[PDB]
């Protein structure tokens, strides 16, 4: 009926995320500014939450 | 450092680990493991062949896109060497054949192509030369094998003074000849073994290991002008390895002393088939003489690796030569040989 | 010499031989398979190049991957190349089997079958054509033709 | 309070008992899986694979988590049991074709930017 | 208008050339380098300027439907041609 | 409005009875799909003879792609990177600069034929004509690699199909 | 109603310049029909078409026996054909180049390449673009 | 506003009013809300626990026969407290006509199986625990059904990556299909195409 | 204990890539347990990722037998959520080429299942008719099978001037083939024997197992959502549904030829009435202006690129709309939130719940007896995993 668990909430173990991208992932929680080329605020309406740049290199074929 | 050679990434198949490897005899045993080990880390791969194309087929999966390229190649050819050879910065040469053959004596195979290997890549401005030897090398071996390996690694040596040269000894994986070769001998019913192989100490060694060991040689700067030698954790009696072979696979073990001359013999009688022999004078004597032991080389374990045992990684060979009665048979059920360590 | 003409005409007759009667494998994945069943339709009639399918591995020749190879299915996928007989040839068909496809991105898609088996041609398309399929083919017996085993053998 | 809903277990100590009764039954599973699966490891190697798999998630205090923990822990048992799993399934436990990533700090500087 | 490296590789229109201890060459030993030899800015360049008494004309590439969106140009300043954003094609105002 | 398929009974009169007794004992229906078997057989098969004939097409056909130029040489595109934006399987990679002459030009156009699924949105997207999808459905290779289209090989394939190319548009473009 | 057919075989064996003509199409082409030779091509292909056949059967093509660099007797693919013929033979219109020639452009192949997979002449694919981060060069001058 | 606009219709607008009126005046215990969209659909918020009794009324009622379960899936809200929104669509062939009904919960409350009342539901269940970890209490057999062995994670979650975390290619070395982590060769390219400007006047939200 | 055998994915009658795990005691089947996701590619998560425009080529691969059905029921489900109304021409092409999948997706059905009953000859004579039907794919959209004509506007492209001919010369004669067809299947005793009495399901559990098409009527269920629920032109058209009696194989391939043979007479019908006009909606900020309008007028050109980079946007709501497509009800639910992608897009294929009902429906049979009943139920493994 009603166990009143006095836990925090953690799902970290049933998500099947592996523990390089938990323990030193940081994310990001914020309105994005507006685009200062245009005029419309329809895009600073809702908050956003994203991840820290990883690093990005040039493929040897193709580029 | 060349920027479009610097390392990117986290080393997995798209990865970039600056190496640029000119691997020949990729089509090998020894080969297939080092292609297979350089396109794992996403260094780019140039393997010459000589063979049919198909022969080559188990070698497309093991890197990205556009990371292994083969081209022809010709031993007796120095502009083939050249060309396939002019924009490596890493050059290993595992060219060997157990047998000889019509057109390539143990000279050509041994010393001539290894010697002319070395000069060209000096003179193509090679950073690195991996050559493979083996460890029972001696010019007054009675084995033209070892005879022929110990002038081609003096003339490696005097052709590229840098050049970090490896003597393994008798390695044995899945498509070993070693293991397999013991194994094959039931077919005749009674294993002949000079002096009941009671006079031969053996130390295999895991393909994995000589493998990684190579890789780990590329990637260490103090590796330059030293000479390895990649041997196993154990040593066996020949009579004990043969008998944990036969026990391994589950096959009656009838082993009968040969006198050396009759053993010479046969092989010479094998030797004559047009294809590759079952078995060669030259493989008669090798395979009945004791390895060398030479504690002031480094090894494995002075390249970070741990030599896999002969007990951990041998069901995964010779469960192939098992009948169906004894295919699901597990590992740990085989009570391992003797090991006359010191 | 003489030796070298014997071997020469030996592995011409061989490539003859295995380049006239060619026998994939009852194997698709997805919507290719459907253009690769319109060659064994009249209008294209593939029987008549030799080619009839077969179902069990052990009697095919050639393996035609034509669809999507998916993580669950390639493990069966690379059972079954590997109890072909040799010689054997794979052939892929189609974006999905090529590089994955319009499903490159997805967290299931292989992005391509040549990550699991060796390929000898890829026939792009999203489906190629049965025409372009039957090409694919052609080019398959062109390359088995080109092949030169026997004369290899004798320079060794 | 908190207004929640159990899955299975009351209490910590329920969930403790299925916890323990499917280590029981994975305990037991692993030579058959051995000998069926045609493996090159040996009887203790998996069973002290499913210890360490085991102790990976043994921090979860909630009883919810761990009865959750445990119905996939039965999934994967059932799964195992009528070989609906190949041999890449159960050897991907051990990941036999990973380079071993470096810990320390000195070693990651030296590999690229990622902490 | 192909141009030759020292190292004796095709240059291509947007000018890419492997340099001379770039390893990816080795991708085209016993092979060849894809390269277009008809360049569109010398191509260009060979077309004669149209002289139109208006200061403003309109370009549609030629064809009508089959061209690019029609656009207009200004041929006031006078030691300038007036150039298509889309084709290239020059036009100016007579003078002399 | 409906009908029934297997909702009639047999008549059971015994010259009814006689005939499928005569049915079952001597095979009656078997001889007629035979027959129609039969009837197959003489008649013209629907082969064609690959490859020296061909399969019907239409001028909407869409197979390898291919960038066109204008009637003076130059190049149609301009870098407004709309067929990439469009590509469903985001296929098209597109790189542009300023030309030497100012032009807007792209500087790397690459298309993955792997990635590519053929739907000709690209070529509806493009305001200039410039990317099409050609009538060539015969380039099969024998590497990944070859199938990993640049500029370059696409301007060839431009020069190469144009004749045809041209005469497919003018064929279609008042449908479009 | 026999006798014609046998005929009509004869005259087939005939209309190809005899029974070594003959031969030779029935080897090369498997098939030893005869038609209107609607035009010939610049590399040597002759192109026939017969509207008494069905659809798909009414248009054909004999090969070369010799393209840009290599012997075509007995390895033909359907990549030798050009592209206004490609256009003609495929059924996408009813005009041959002999009647409706493709308009003309400088930069328009002159000579036409089949498929060069699995040759030195295949496309090998690459960067187009230049490089993106210059690097500082050290000055060649001691600094003490 | 005739040739391009859907045209509307009134009855059909009404007769779903007046039955969404009679559902929940039926069972006021779990039905907390009532929808009629304009294209004529009509939607009934519950409370989870009156997932077999709702469903077991709209499919027995002599007024309300929905023998058929046309789908049954979930949809992934992070930003709302019980993630996961449960829907069951069901089709009435007497009076020719579709209702929808729609519940909530999280990543570790059950939700009480269907299979009783719906047979289809069996695999429907199992495809939602596959790709969203909604567990369904007292499923026959509940497992993956569409994942591959032995796949952590759930796909259809929006915290879920596109490519996964694991890539699979044959390793010669060990002569088996080998799972490593995922690396791409050309990371899949994010378009931003979210127009600044509002688009439709009629659903804007008040701003607090 | 139970021998277990695995049938498929690489087996002549798993129909593509279906691994069933049957446990039989001799040849009779105990349970047949079936593991699909061989090719499931995550199609709803991609679909997630991409534009309306650009999710609407993943529709014609969820069944890659009937093609323009699955784009038909996707483009309903968008214009729906639009409030838009697709002019009356473009409708009578959808009808038109949707009878023509059908008709395609019927010879497929019946001619596989055939052939898994081991009857060779009847698949390889209807193929012929299938390319035909190709070809008229291939002229009107430039694609054989994933031609992406029918948009969320209308239709891509009007038809060339010369398809309707060729289309009436086809379906004046497709009935001599279904009738050769049926002379060597209907009357056949060794047939009969294979496909009576196999596979029976009874009415009640038909409906509550999800059952839909010709798995409800042949069960003697009167539905069919061309006639109580229209959604094009259909209640304009004049044809029958067929209804069986026993429930069984038989039956059910009966009913595929009787809607074979109806669906030429719908053919007829639109055929002779299709109307004159345009055919996509006269609404630039939907469908994309003309090519000619395009370079000329610069609203078409702002529209033009607006709706080829970003896409329209879609009032928020959320639909479930289905169709009668040849394998049964198709449905898509679709939900918005006012952006120019969809916000989640869940695809109902009639194969999941038959394929989940194919164990209730194989109780009491032979191994040879489940291969027919796989056949009967019509499936296609694209559009059961997505
Ligand atoms: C892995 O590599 C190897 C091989 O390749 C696969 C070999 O074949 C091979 C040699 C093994 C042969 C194939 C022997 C098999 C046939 C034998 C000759 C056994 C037959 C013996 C007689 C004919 C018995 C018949 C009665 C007699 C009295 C006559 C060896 C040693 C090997 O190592
Ligand atoms: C819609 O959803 C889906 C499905 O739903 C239906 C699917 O199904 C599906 C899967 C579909 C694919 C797997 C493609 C499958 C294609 C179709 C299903 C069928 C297409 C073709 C069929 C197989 C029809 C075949 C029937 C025909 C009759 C073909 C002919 C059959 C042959 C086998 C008969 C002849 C056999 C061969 C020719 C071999 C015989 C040759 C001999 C053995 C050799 C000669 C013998 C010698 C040994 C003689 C030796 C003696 C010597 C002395 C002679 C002289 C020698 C000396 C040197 C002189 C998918 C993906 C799918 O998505
Ligand atoms: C046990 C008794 C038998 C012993 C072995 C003999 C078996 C019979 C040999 C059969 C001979 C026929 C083989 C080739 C037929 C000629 C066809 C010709 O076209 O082949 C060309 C070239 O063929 C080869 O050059 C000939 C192969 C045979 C070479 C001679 C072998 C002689 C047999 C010797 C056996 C024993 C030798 C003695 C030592 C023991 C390439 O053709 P291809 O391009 O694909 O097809 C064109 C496709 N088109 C039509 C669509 C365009
Ligand atoms: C006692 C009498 C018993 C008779 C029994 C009844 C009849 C049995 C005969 C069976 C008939 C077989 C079919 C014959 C069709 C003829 C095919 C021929 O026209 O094609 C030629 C095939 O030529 C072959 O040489 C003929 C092979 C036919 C005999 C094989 C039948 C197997 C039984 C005996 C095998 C011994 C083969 C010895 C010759 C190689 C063309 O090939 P080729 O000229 O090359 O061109 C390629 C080489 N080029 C490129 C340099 C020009
Ligand atoms: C009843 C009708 C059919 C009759 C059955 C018998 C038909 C006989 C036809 C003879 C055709 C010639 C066969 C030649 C192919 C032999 C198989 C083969 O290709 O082997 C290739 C092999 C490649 O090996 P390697 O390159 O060294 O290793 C690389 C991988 N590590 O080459 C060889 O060694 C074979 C050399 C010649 C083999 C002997 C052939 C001579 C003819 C004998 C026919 C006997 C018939 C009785
Ligand atoms: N295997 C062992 O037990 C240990 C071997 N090592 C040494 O390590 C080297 C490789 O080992 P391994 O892989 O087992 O031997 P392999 O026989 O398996 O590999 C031989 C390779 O060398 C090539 N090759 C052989 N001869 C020639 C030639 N005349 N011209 C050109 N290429 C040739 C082969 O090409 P192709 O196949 O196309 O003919 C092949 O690629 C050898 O030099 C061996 O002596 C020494 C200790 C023992
Ligand atoms: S490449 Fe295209 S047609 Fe072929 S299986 Fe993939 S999606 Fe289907
Ligand atoms: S045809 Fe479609 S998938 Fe291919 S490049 Fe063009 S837009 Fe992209
Ligand atoms: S090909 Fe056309 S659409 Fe693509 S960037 Fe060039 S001009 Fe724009
Ligand atoms: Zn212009």
């Amino acid at each position: 009926q009603l166990i009143a668990v006095d836990e925090k909430l953690d799902i970290t173990t049933l998500t099947g995320v592996p523990e390089e991208h938990i323990k030193t992932r940081k994310v990001r929680i914020f309105v994005p500014a507006r685009n200062n080329m245009q005029s419309g605020v329809n895009n600073t309406k809702k908050w956003k939450m994203e991840f820290d740049t990883r690093e990005r290199w040039e493929n040897p074929l193709m580029g | 450092l060349h920027h479009a050679l610097i390392p990117h990434g986290k080393g997995g198949r798209s990865s970039v680990s600056g190496i640029v490897a000119t691997v020949f005899g990729a089509t090998g045993f020894l080969g297939r493991y080092v292609v297979n080990h350089l396109g794992r880390m996403g260094s780019q791969v140039i393997v010459p062949y000589r063979c049919e194309p198909y022969d080559t087929m188990h070698l497309r999966p093991m890197g990205d896109l556009g990371q292994i390229i083969f081209m022809e190649w010709n031993g007796k050819d120095k502009d083939s060497i050249r060309k396939v050879v002019e924009h490596s910065n890493v050059v290993i040469n595992l060219v060997g054949r157990e047998w000889e053959t019509k057109n390539f004596d143990f000279e050509d195979v041994f010393v001539k192509i290894p010697h002319a290997i070395a000069q060209v890549s000096k003179e193509a401005g090679v950073e690195k030369l991996i050559h493979i030897s083996h460890l029972n090398a001696d010019i007054k071996s009675p084995s033209r094998y070892l005879r022929s390996k110990a002038v081609g690694e003096k003339e490696v040596r005097a052709a590229f003074p840098e050049a970090t040269i490896i003597k393994p000894s008798d390695i044995f994986g899945r498509e070993d000849r070693f293991l397999n070769y013991f194994a094959s001998m039931r077919w005749f019913g009674g294993v002949p073994l000079i002096s009941l192989g009671k006079e031969t100490v053996k130390q295999p060694v895991y393909i994995v290991d000589v493998s990684k060991g190579i890789i780990n040689a590329i990637k260490d700067p103090d590796a330059k002008g030293k000479t390895f030698a990649f041997v196993g954790p154990n040593r066996y009696l020949l009579f004990d390895l043969v008998q944990y072979i036969f026990a391994v696979a589950y096959r009656p073990f009838l082993p009968y002393p040969l006198p050396h001359f009759a053993y010479r013999w046969v092989g010479r009688l094998f030797e004559v088939s047009p294809f590759e022999p079952w078995t060669t004078r030259d493989k008669v004597e090798r395979v009945h003489m004791s390895d060398m032991t030479l504690p002031h080389l480094p090894g494995l374990e002075d390249l970070g690796i741990q030599a896999t045992p002969l007990e951990l990684k041998a069901i995964e060979v010779l469960r192939r030569h098992r009948t169906y009665r004894w295919l699901t048979s597990e590992m740990e059920d085989v009570k391992p040989a003797k090991t006359v360590n010191i | 010499s003489r030796g070298e003409y014997v071997v020469a005409k030996l592995d011409d007759l061989v490539n003859w031989a295995r380049r006239s009667s060619l026998w994939p494998m009852t194997f698709g994945l997805a919507c290719c398979a459907v253009e690769m069943m319109h060659m064994a339709a009249p209008r294209y009639d593939m029987d008549r190049f030799g080619v009839v399918f077969r179902a069990s591995p052990r009697q095919s020749d050639v393996m035609i991957v034509a669809g999507t190879l998916t993580n669950k299915m390639a493990p069966a996928l690379r059972k079954v190349y590997d109890q072909m007989p040799e010689p054997r040839y794979v052939v892929s068909m189609g974006s999905c089997a090529n590089g994955g496809g319009y499903y490159h991105y997805s967290y299931s898609v292989v992005r391509g079958c040549d990550r699991i088996v060796p390929v000898d041609i890829y026939v792009p398309g999203c489906p190629p054509t049965a025409e372009a399929l039957l090409y694919g083919i052609l080019q398959l017996q062109r390359k088995i033709k080109r092949e030169k085993r026997l004369r290899i053998w004798y320079r060794r | 309070g908190t207004s929640v809903k159990p899955i299975f277990s009351r209490d910590m100590n329920e969930a403790k008992r299925r916890v323990r009764e499917l280590y029981r039954a994975w305990y037991r599973e692993v030579p058959n899986t051995v000998h069926l699966f045609q493996l090159d490891i040996s009887v203790k190697q998996g069973r002290d694979k499913v210890r360490e798999m085991f102790m990976k998630n043994a921090h979860v205090t909630d009883p919810r988590v761990v009865d959750l923990l445990v119905i996939k822990g039965k999934m994967e048992l059932e799964e195992t049991i009528n070989v609906w799993k190949q041999r890449t399934h159960i050897m991907r436990f051990f990941h036999e074709t990973e380079a071993p990533r470096p810990t320390d700090f000195l070693s990651k500087f030296y590999v690229g930017h990622d902490p | 208008g192909v141009r030759t490296s020292p190292t004796g590789e095709k240059v291509t229109h947007t000018g890419q050339a492997y340099d001379d201890g770039d390893y990816r060459r080795v991708r085209f030993s016993d092979r060849q380098k894809e390269v277009n030899e008809n360049f569109a800015i010398d191509l260009i360049a060979e077309q004669p300027v149209s002289e139109v008494g208006s200061r403003v004309i309109s370009c549609d590439g030629g064809g009508g439907a089959l061209g690019h969106p029609r656009v207009y140009i200004n041929l006031d300043k006078e030691t300038k041609t007036g150039t298509c954003g889309y084709c290239g094609l020059q036009f100016r105002q007579p003078h002399h | 409005t409906y009908k029934f398929v297997n909702m009639r009974e047999p008549s059971m009169d015994m010259k009814s009875v006689t005939d499928r007794a005569a049915q079952t004992l001597l095979w009656t229906e078997l001889v007629r799909g035979l027959g129609m078997t039969l009837s197959y057989l003489f008649r013209e098969p629907a082969t064609i003879n690959y490859p020296f004939e061909k399969g019907p097409l239409s001028p909407r056909f869409r197979g390898e792609h291919a960038l066109r130029r204008y009637p003076s040489g130059e190049e149609r595109c301009i870098a407004c990177k709309l067929c990439e934006a469009v590509c469903p399987a985001q296929a098209i990679t597109i790189e542009a600069e300023p030309r030497a002459d100012g032009s807007r030009r792209t500087t790397r156009y690459d298309i993955d034929m792997t990635k590519c699924i053929y739907c000709g949105f690209c070529q509806e997207a493009c305001p200039v004509d410039a990317i099409v999808e050609g009538p060539n459905f015969e380039f099969s290779t024998e590497t990944h690699e070859e199938l990993l289209y640049n500029k370059e090989k696409l301007l060839n394939n431009g020069d190469k199909w144009e004749a045809e190319i041209a005469a497919n548009i003018q064929a279609d473009y008042l449908y479009r | 109603e026999l006798v014609q057919v046998l005929r009509r075989g004869l005259q087939q064996v005939s209309g190809h310049g005899g029974l070594r003509g003959y031969l030779r199409v029935l080897f090369r082409a498997n098939d030893v029909r005869v038609g209107t030779l609607v035009g010939e091509d610049k590399y040597g292909n002759k192109y026939y078409e017969d509207n008494k056949q069905f659809f798909g059967r009414h248009r054909w093509v004999i090969y070369t026996t010799e393209m840009n660099g290599r012997d075509t007797f007995w390895d033909v693919d359907g990549s030798m054909v050009p592209p206004e013929w490609h256009r003609w033979l495929h059924c996408m219109t009813d005009d041959p180049p002999t009647t409706k020639p493709p308009t003309a452009r400088k930069y328009i192949w002159t000579n036409h390449k089949f498929n060069v997979s699995g040759t030195p002449q295949q496309y090998v694919p690459y960067s187009t673009t230049r490089k993106k981060i210059q690097e500082w060069v050290p000055p060649s001058t001691p600094y003490k | 506003t005739r040739p391009t606009i859907r045209p509307r219709n009134d009855v059909v607008h009404k007769q779903l009013s007046a039955f969404g009126q009679y559902v929940a005046e039926i069972l006021p215990k779990y039905v907390q809300q009532v929808q009629v969209s304009c294209f004529n659909e009509l939607e009934i918020f519950i409370h989870p626990d009156g997932v077999i009794p709702v469903l077991t009324f709209l499919r027995d009622h002599t007024n309300a026969q929905f023998k058929s379960l046309a789908d049954l899936t979930a949809v992934d809200v992070p930003t709302r407290q019980n993630r996961f929104e449960i829907v069951y669509n069901l089709l009435s062939l007497r009076f020719n006509s579709r209702i929808r009904v729609k519940t909530y919960t999280d990543e570790l409350t059950p939700i009480e199986s269907s299979v009783t009342v719906y047979k289809a539901a069996n695999w429907y269940e199992r495809e939602i625990w596959d790709m969203f970890g909604v567990f369904f209490a007292n499923h026959p057999d509940l497992r993956r059904i569409l994942t591959d062995y032995g796949f952590e994670g759930h796909p259809f979650r929006k915290d879920f990556p596109l490519s996964g975390y694991v890539e699979l290619r044959y390793d010669d070395e060990v002569k088996r299909v080998v799972a490593e982590p995922v690396e791409l060769a050309q990371e899949f390219r994010k378009f931003d195409l979210n127009s600044p400007w509002e688009a439709f006047p009629a659903y804007r939200q008040p701003p607090e | 204990s139970n021998l277990t055998l695995n049938f498929g994915p690489q087996h002549p009658a798993a129909h593509g890539v279906l691994r069933l795990v049957m446990e039989l005691s001799g040849e009779m089947v105990r349970k047949c347990d079936p593991h699909i996701g061989l090719l499931h590619r995550g199609t709803e998560k991609l679909i997630e990722y991409k534009t309306y425009l650009q999710a609407l080529p993943y529709f014609d691969r969820l069944d890659y037998v009937s093609m323009m059905c699955n784009e038909q029921a996707y483009s309903l489900a968008v214009e729906k959520l639009l409030n838009i109304q697709p002019p009356p021409r473009a409708q009578w092409i959808r009808v038109l080429f949707g009878e023509i999948t059908r008709l395609l997706n019927h010879i497929m059905a019946v001619t596989t299942h055939a052939l898994d009953i081991g009857a060779m000859t009847p698949f390889f004579w209807m193929f012929e008719e299938r390319e035909k039907m190709f070809e008229f794919y291939e002229r009107v959209s430039g694609a054989r099978m994933h031609a992406a004509y029918i948009r969320p506007g209308g239709v891509h492209q009007d038809l060339p001037l010369g398809l309707l001919d060729d289309i009436y010369e086809f379906s004046k004669n497709f009935s001599f083939r279904i009738d050769e067809l049926e002379e060597m299947l209907t009357n056949n005793r060794i047939w009969r024997n294979r496909t009576v009495d196999i596979g029976v399901v009874t009415a009640e559990d038909a409906l509550n197992y999800g059952f839909s098409g010709v798995m409800l009527r042949g069960s003697g269920i009167q539905w069919d959502l061309r006639k109580t629920q229209p959604y094009d032109v259909y209640d304009q058209v004049e044809f029958d549904v067929p209804i069986g009696s026993r429930g069984d194989c038989y039956d059910r391939y009966l009913c595929r030829v009787e809607e074979m043979r109806q669906s030429l007479r719908i053919i007829s019908q639109c055929l002779n009435k299709m109307p004159p006009g345009e055919i996509k909606v006269d609404d630039a900020k939907v469908s994309p202006p003309k090519r000619a309008e395009m370079k000329t007028s610069m609203e078409s050109l702002i529209h033009h690129f607006k709706l080829y980079t970003e896409g329209y946007q879609v009032p928020p709501g959320a639909t479930y709309t289905a169709i009668e497509a040849p394998k049964g009800e198709f449905g898509v639910y679709l939900v918005s939130d006012g952006s120019s992608r969809p916000y989640r897009c869940k695809i109902k294929a009639p194969g999941f719940a038959h394929l989940a009902g194919l164990d209730k429906m194989s109780k009491g049979h032979m191994l040879a007896d489940v291969v027919a009943i796989i056949g009967t139920q019509d499936i296609v493994f694209g559009e059961v995993d997505r």
